[PDB]
């Protein structure tokens, strides 16, 4: 009886990575089916145990396999092929899932070469692989369903909604294809509420976008000081450089922000940095018309 | 338990043999609607005794199937029907429409026969539907030159 | 051109599955003009989805065979009339003739799906085409059981 | 020699498996006899190598695995079987550790038909498997544990133990068996800071009990506005239909609540909409005797 026990194996198996991309997923739906799976492994290994005298896999469950994977396969769309596994956790588990599930097909397709296996062992396996499939898939669209809220919701100032995401999983890192995050966005906007809870659940204090700035960039750019106090206190790099060169001393002495040039320069920021055109903090203070910051970051030797 | 039925995924003997008799029975209740509704009763009964080969075949001989009182049912038959054909040399398949249907049942009852013998020779079980489908496919012949016959002879009183 | 055509000299797994199907879309097409116009575009996609199996096993699973759309079309299908058919415990084949035209159907359909089973045991392609074919039977049943019952009603 | 390879390999997998469920049980004792397992996984490997000579599994490992196995088979009682894995992820990586020990079995079984292999090598790996499953089935006993203490201490209004039991691992979404979550027990009693706390931790801010009834059901039904406005600004559902069907802006009429049926309109409430009664917010407020609720919905 040599096949059948690695086949159980198998099953049992495969319950626990269903089992555990279950408790990821934070969805109800997904978590139904999978619970229905989890039930189903049970009837489908008595199937495989009892060569068909107790419990048999029926085929209203490979139905009701292929009745979900209709109406998901509706919500995704167009299913890109050569797609790299491990988009979120809860999709993550759900890929792992999958192949385990895909190697019980392996199983399987091996002892039925050594005993009769009714048909529909090998279809619910099958059927449960692309299953596992659809719901990986649909994870990651919901995924980047709460992310591009939270994008929005840091741009428009929603304390409110940021809570919701941020506490319904939306990734607080969440990078655009610019690069901008919703910590990038907070500091930009200047809603200093959402910065605070941003970096409170693991925000990149120090994200790169295209452009190369820093929330701390971001900050000393538009004026926004009481971001550029807490940024700085939770280690912001002073003496970041984008693509052009400039640090935030010298965005903050272009635009003439003296209590802001005095902030960065007081957590170690650079006179003596030069952007790629040679001009340094005390360059574009003088530059710009903005007379008081260049004298701070003369005398700051 | 809408969405499944029975499901059949294997080839074996009995599966084959099982599958043959299906045809040659759907074939059957397709030919019952040509014929009179002497040769109508007839064919329905032959479906009946089917299905009895079928539950024995399908159970593997756990399940009573044909009788001896069957076979000689077939037989007599056969007898009555042999005197009507005087016997004609050769005659092409399909005289008439109806005749043709009979011929195609004829051809399936042989196939299953053959079926049902592999079944035999594989397991010991399936002697009485064997003698049932021999006689089976040799009447199901002579039903099909009495249907010539008999269309011919209503063909020369309207001449 | 016109003399050879397609020939076919080989007895294969894959050769039996499109061969019984080509017997199954051929009698679904005999069957299909005995029925009403509901019943009759109801097997014309179903030969659709036959041809489709047949590209699939056909080409080896390279083509693209059946999707899953057509499975629950069929199990709608199958639960639609399933309700209608007040659950008798046995029926004689052939009730009627076109109750009998769609019991050769279903028998042929039935044989395809052990031959289309035989080709996913040997080649692991078909699967969702073998599903069809289960479904398949069970619905050219059920088409045949209601034509026996539409008879009957028009009879009282 | 290829078939010890394999064993190894499975070995030095569990050994991965298992050091991550270490790393999840967030208890001491599931994790002392978890690091036992991970150095006594070491021996059985140098066990299978060395067919013998060097390190060896011992029965006192075996013996060990044993006097642990009964003292958690006596705070479980009766263990049901035919249930259902993955109940809580230090329950589920336990149980995923579990499969892969009883495949580790596998191996050597196989492993032993083709190698002299220490009968304590298959009689630890046997214990193993076993009592990995009593680590997975005590992780889900400890964790229902604290949320039937969540469940209890939203109840009592206890501020204090819902910040232990949070930070501790209680799950903020741990429904109850009538269907109730903690959510509801907050908003219900009336006690606004758990309220706060439990969205924090990402509560369903509209979780249906038996009843159907929402967080944002429960705190209008009581007259808790404080608890109405936060529900709200958390996008609660303001027309969320019960057993019964009745809305917020329905339950709010009901009992009284004119600046909640004000507040619950700013966000949408449905005016007509219809319970299976028939009876509207402009019929409720009417039926009850409230009337200057009346007067807003039908001037809508
Ligand atoms: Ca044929």
């Amino acid at each position: 009886d040599s096949p059948v026990v690695e086949v159980q194996g198998t099953i049992d198996e495969l319950n626990s990575f269903i089992g555990y991309a279950l408790v990821l997923s934070r969805w109800d739906d997904i978590r139904n089916d999978l619970f229905r799976i989890q039930n189903d492994l049970f009837v489908l290994g008595e199937d495989v145990s009892t060569g068909g005298k107790g419990r048999t896999v029926t085929m209203d469950m490979i139905i009701y396999l292929i009745k979900r994977s209709v109406e998901m396969k509706a919500e995704i769309g167009k299913i890109e092929l050569f797609v790299v596994p491990g988009g979120s956790v809860e999709s993550a588990s759900l890929h792992m899932a999958r192949a385990v599930s895909r190697r019980l097909e392996r199983r399987i397709k091996a002892a039925s070469e050594l005993t009769e296996i009714n048909a529909n062992v090998l279809l619910y396996a099958n059927m449960l692989s692309n299953i596992l499939f659809m719901h990986a898939l649909i994870s990651n669209k919901r995924k980047e369903e709460l992310d591009k809220k939270l994008l929005e919701a840091a741009r428009a100032g929603q304390d409110d909604e940021v809570a919701a995401l941020l506490a319904k999983g939306a990734d607080v890192n969440a990078s655009d294809y610019k690069g901008t995050t919703p910590l990038h966005v907070a500091a930009w906007n200047g809603h200093l509420e959402i910065v605070d809870v941003l970096l409170a659940r693991g925000a990149d204090i120090n994200a790169s976008d295209s452009y190369g700035d820093t929330p701390l960039h971001l900050a000393a750019n538009y004026g926004h000081l009481e971001i550029v106090d807490l940024l700085l206190r939770w280690g912001a790099d002073v003496n970041a450089s984008d693509s052009s060169g400039k640090t935030p001393l010298h965005l903050a002495a272009q635009d003439g922000h003296l209590e802001i040039v005095d902030v960065l320069l007081a957590h170690g920021a650079d006179v003596n940095a030069q952007d790629k055109f040679g001009k340094t903090p005390f360059d574009l203070a003088i530059d710009n018309g903005n007379e008081d910051i260049a004298e701070v970051l003369q005398k700051a030797a | 338990r809408l969405f499944g039925g029975e499901e059949v995924w294997k080839d074996d003997p009995i599966i084959e043999a099982n599958g043959t008799l299906d045809e040659l029975t759907s074939f059957i209740g397709e030919a019952k609607h040509y014929v009179d509704e002497e040769m109508k009763g007839i064919l329905e009964e032959i479906q009946n005794d089917i299905y009895k080969i079928m539950g024995e075949i399908g159970s593997k001989g756990k399940i009573e199937g044909i009788s001896e009182e069957r076979i000689k049912w077939l037989a007599g038959l056969i007898e009555r029907y042999s005197e009507m054909v005087n016997k004609l040399s050769f005659v092409l398949p399909g005289g008439t429409l109806e005749s043709a249907k009979l011929d195609v049942c004829r051809t399936i009852a042989r196939r299953a026969e053959r079926k049902v013998a592999t079944v035999l020779r594989e397991f010991g079980i399936g002697t009485l539907a064997a003698i049932y489908l021999a006689l089976l496919s040799r009447l199901l012949f002579l039903l099909a030159r009495v249907i010539e016959i008999e269309k011919n002879k209503l063909k020369e009183v309207r001449s």
